[PDB]
Parts: structure tokens; sequence; C-alpha cells
């Protein structure tokens, strides 16, 4: 009533490669020969954008690389040649019966060549230190693939349970990711130590990379 | 030329009520075949909840059966969403959207930007903004990173631009993380030429509407 199931839930593909995504309805969405399945593209922080309506019609202003086919209960969205600007979550949506329903979404990433992170490190500001806390920030810029390991070390003690990280979505400019790790400590603990290091392991690095600084140059 | 702009997002007490509005521009609400609300829980997933047809007929998703009211004001060129008895399950980005006169009607080619609604007992808290200053240790190649740390706010979201939106190239604004405190923290960085650190001014503009907090931090 009426359940749509997409597959895969996530996929990754080389630029230019053909991509096909499936939608399966629990009941038919056929009506007067027409099939009432729709496809949307949702880029991060954006409202869904309509690509296909009535199973096979291209919405005005959408590139011809996107096409839909199918009928009854089996439907297919295809992207003839995956472009970088195509990273997004794709949804199917039936418009045959109220409670109009969407698929669970398919996540689509462009698989590019390996690119090693550029690492940067930031000491806490004096402005924050006066507040009684110290956040240390590590930036991993423009890398691929998404997976990356970040280890925090303070005077060579491995910090654990002490930090949090966030990863940007894929950048269409160059198909990379970026990542921010923030190490949080009390001012007291921060003032009691000297060496603050951010160690990074990534597929694009033959060996780990460490960016560090000494309090007293922070 | 047709834009949907929404208001009424923010913090709501569990059991309370929300009142969203979609202000239509470049188009008469009366010409629309259908106007709709569709929400998306942060987790992910879209859910249609309500519609009003040009004749005034209203329709609701039973998933929220009897705690919703879609309505419109033609003289204001606006339509509204009201819900009450709000649960945490109701936390979501809420989108308005226009339906079509063609091909079965119930597909949406025009959407608003969305507004986040957070249902929580916690209270609003504005962020602190601290510098992420450039350094030799943030200058790997002939290019430097600097940024802003937007720390300890509630609830989402926070808006971050650089130099009043004049600087977009090289800018990365990261997803907020939820701290063990229950507060959010977020960083924004920009990679720039290290040779301009002495001559160019870099200001991150931070907005947190829920607490009515705006900050401009030079780094």
């Amino acid at each position: 009533d009426i359940q749509l199931t997409q597959s895969p839930s996530s996929l990754s593909a080389s630029v230019g490669d053909r991509v096909t995504i499936t939608c399966r309805a629990s009941q038919s969405v056929d009506y007067d020969g027409d099939s009432y399945m729709n496809w949307y593209q949702q880029k991060p922080g954006k409202a869904p954008k309509l690509l296909i309506y009535a199973a096979s019609y291209l919405e005005s202003g959408v590139p011809s690389r996107f096409s839909g086919s199918g009928s009854g209960t089996d439907f297919t969205l295809t992207i003839s040649s995956l472009q970088p600007e195509d990273f997004a979550t794709y949804y199917c949506q039936q418009s045959h019966e109220d409670p109009y329903t969407f698929g669970q979404g398919t996540k689509v990433e462009i698989k590019r060549t390996v690119a090693a992170p550029s690492v940067f490190i930031f000491p806490p500001s004096d402005e924050q230190l006066k507040s009684g806390t110290a956040s240390v920030v590590c930036l991993l810029n423009n890398f691929y693939p998404r997976e990356a390991k970040v280890q925090w070390k303070v005077d060579n003690a491995l910090q654990s349970g002490n930090s949090q990280e966030s990863v940007t979505e894929q950048d269409s400019k160059d198909s990379t990711y970026s990542l921010s790790s923030t190490l949080t400590l009390s001012k007291a603990d921060y003032e009691k130590h000297k060496v603050y290091a951010c160690e990074v392991t990534h597929q694009g690095l033959s060996s780990p990379v460490t960016k560090s600084f000494n309090r007293g140059e922070c | 030329e047709v834009q949907l702009v929404e208001s009424g997002g923010g913090l709501v007490q569990p059991g309370g009520s929300l009142r969203l509005s979609c202000a239509v521009s470049g188009y008469s609400i009366t010409s629309g075949y259908s106007w709709n609300w569709i929400r998306q829980a942060p987790g992910k997933g879209l859910e249609w909840v309500a519609s009003i047809t040009y004749d005034g007929s209203t329709n609701y998703n039973p998933s929220v059966k009897g705690r919703i009211t879609i309505s419109r004001d033609d003289s204001k060129n606006t339509f509204y969403l009201q819900m009450n008895s709000l649960r945490a399950e109701d936390t979501a980005v809420y989108y308005c959207a226009r339906g079509s006169h063609y091909f079965g009607h119930w597909h949406f080619a025009v959407w608003g930007q969305g507004t986040l609604v957070t249902v929580s007992s916690a209270s609003t808290k504005g962020p602190s903004v601290f510098p992420l200053a450039p350094s030799s240790k943030s200058t790997s190649g002939g290019t430097a990173a600097l940024g802003c740390l937007v720390k300890d706010y509630f609830p989402e979201p926070v808006t971050v631009s650089w130099n009043s939106g004049a600087l977009t190239s090289g800018v990365h604004t990261f997803p907020a993380v939820l701290q063990s405190s229950g507060l959010y923290s977020l960083s924004s960085v920009v990679t720039v030429p290290s040779s301009s650190l002495g001559t160019q001014t870099y200001i991150c503009n931070v907005n947190h509407k829920p607490s009515n907090t705006k900050v401009d931090k030079k780094v």
C-alpha cells in the first residue's frame, strides 16, 4: 500500500559508465496503458528534482542521459553515461494511489582514481581556551575513496572516544571527499601536554601521514 | 520564475504543534492543480503527507491520520501545514511541492527549499564561533586552509557562508556532529592561496536562526 523497493540501495561507478537502478512495486501502477512511476534526484541539502514522469517521460530541462522504462510492477531508471555532477540519491515514486509513496532511495557515487588526503591541523583558539575547553581540528582535504583512518595522539598517547569526525558528500568538481576530525579536551588537560598529532591512514598513502604541533606554537 | 519559499521551521516541544507556510511566487496558487507537503526524516526517506486540490479537496496520509491540516489563503498566495501532538517521529525536513495538471497529477516538478522541524524537550542554544587559523601546519602546498568552528548549538541547522557568499571556490562546510552534551558542533574550511593570507580578508558568516544568533568571524 503501495511498497516500492529499489535496488541497489547504494552503488559506485566509473565516470561515463552506464548505470541502471530498479524499482519494484507491491502492486501495479498501470492505468489506461500508462504507468504512473516517477524518478527523482536528490542532491545533498536540496529538494528532490523530478527526472522522469509516467515511467518513461523526460522532465523538461533534464539531460538526455537519464531515461526510464518499465511497466506494471517492474521499473528501471538508467543513466547512459554517468557524469560527476550526477552524485545523488535517486528515488522512485508511484503516483497511482494516494498515500503516494517513494522508494527507499539509491545512493550513487562516482568511482574515480585514488587520491591521497591533504592533511592540515588546527590548534585551539585562545578565545576558546578561556572558555575552559580546547578543540583540536584535523582536516583531510580532497581524497578518494571515502574510507580513511584518523588517529589522534597527545604526547604519543592514542586518544580514543575523545573525538568526532564528519565527511562531506562527494564534490562534483573532482569527485573527492573531505573530512574533519575534532579532538576535544579540557583546558587543563590541553595545557598539561605538548605534542598534538593527527595521524592519517588512507589507500592513497604508502604509509601514514602525521601532522602535528607543539603547544607554545599554537 | 516560480519559487516556493517556506517558513515556520524550528524547535517544537513534544506534544506541541507546528505551523508551516509555503509562500508562492511567480505563480498563482489558484492555477496550481495541487499543493503538497512532503517530509524527510534526517535519517533519509521521503514521505508524502498531505495535499490540497484547486477546488479545495484535501487529502492526508493515514500514517499521521488525524493530526494534520493542509489549508490555503488565496489572497496571500500561500498554503499551510498544521500538525499537533508532535512526537520525535515528526522531526523531519518539511517540503512544500506543486502537483501537475498532466499525467496522473501526483508527481512533483516544483518544490520549496525545505524547512527543518525538530521535536525535543531540550532548549535552544546559540553557537560559539572560533577561528581555525591558517598556519605553516595548514599550508602543505602553495595553498592554505583556514576555517571556522561553530561549536555547541541546538537545534540544527546552522548556515555558513564566506565573505557574504562571495567566496565559494574551495569551501567545505561539514555535517554537524552531535556531541555527548546533546549539542551540535560543525566546522567550515576554505582552501586559499597562502600568498593572499596577508592581503585578503576572510570572514565566515554564521547564522543560527533558532537562537537568533548571527556571527561574522574574521580569521
